[PDB]
Formats: C-alpha cells, structure tokens, sequence
C-alpha cells in the first residue's frame, strides 16, 4: 500500500531509508570519537 | 381522504429495488462505492523503481 508514506509511482533511495550511499564520508576522527584519519595526521604519520 | 396507495400510484418518496441480473433499477451503495475504486484507484504503488510483482 505504501512505504514511508509514499504511494504510487516511488523511488525510494539510501537517505529515503535513512541510508547512507555508496561514497559517503563520515566524521573525522578526533580525541573522543573515532572517524576518518585525517590528512594532516597521515602527513604526520609519514613524515615521523 | 386519498393517498397514493388509494389511487395505484407510486408513493411521493418511494425507492425502487437495487438492479439484478434481469431487472433494472438501482445500484447498491457499495456497488458504487466499487465502481468509484475501479475508476482512479490509486491503490498501493503500481511500480517501485519501475519494478512490478
Ligand atoms: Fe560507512
């Protein structure tokens, strides 16, 4: 009958189902939550 | 005193039963109410990413 609140001709999508899509980005890693290494980190990291 | 009845005609608010196989006559109300479903239906979503069954 319907999804989400929607009827008849739909295209659901990632952030239609509170989804995340293929090439997405998360929030980067700090001092109290873990994420993406940063680029000045692995710059860092390299140089060390 | 004359009344419809007293003079064989149809009462001034009378109904005529619902149509059959053979008669005529009315239509039930949830018969109409099936007929207004069969036009514009719009009942669940026809295709989902042009995807069906
Ligand atoms: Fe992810």
């Amino acid at each position: 009958t319907s999804i989400n609140g929607k009827t008849g001709i739909v295209d659901l999508f990632a952030s239609d189902l509170d989804a995340a899509e293929i090439n997405h980005t998360h929030a980067e890693a700090t001092t109290t939550e873990s994420g993406f290494l940063s680029i000045d980190d692995k710059e860092k990291l390299d140089a060390i | 005193l004359l009344d419809a009845e007293d003079v064989h005609a149809a009462k001034k608010s009378h109904t005529h039963e619902v149509a059959t196989y053979t008669t005529d006559g009315f239509m039930s109300s949830f018969d109409k109410q099936k007929i207004d479903q069969l036009v514009s239906p719009e009942a669940g979503v026809t295709s989902i990413n042009g995807k069906t069954g």
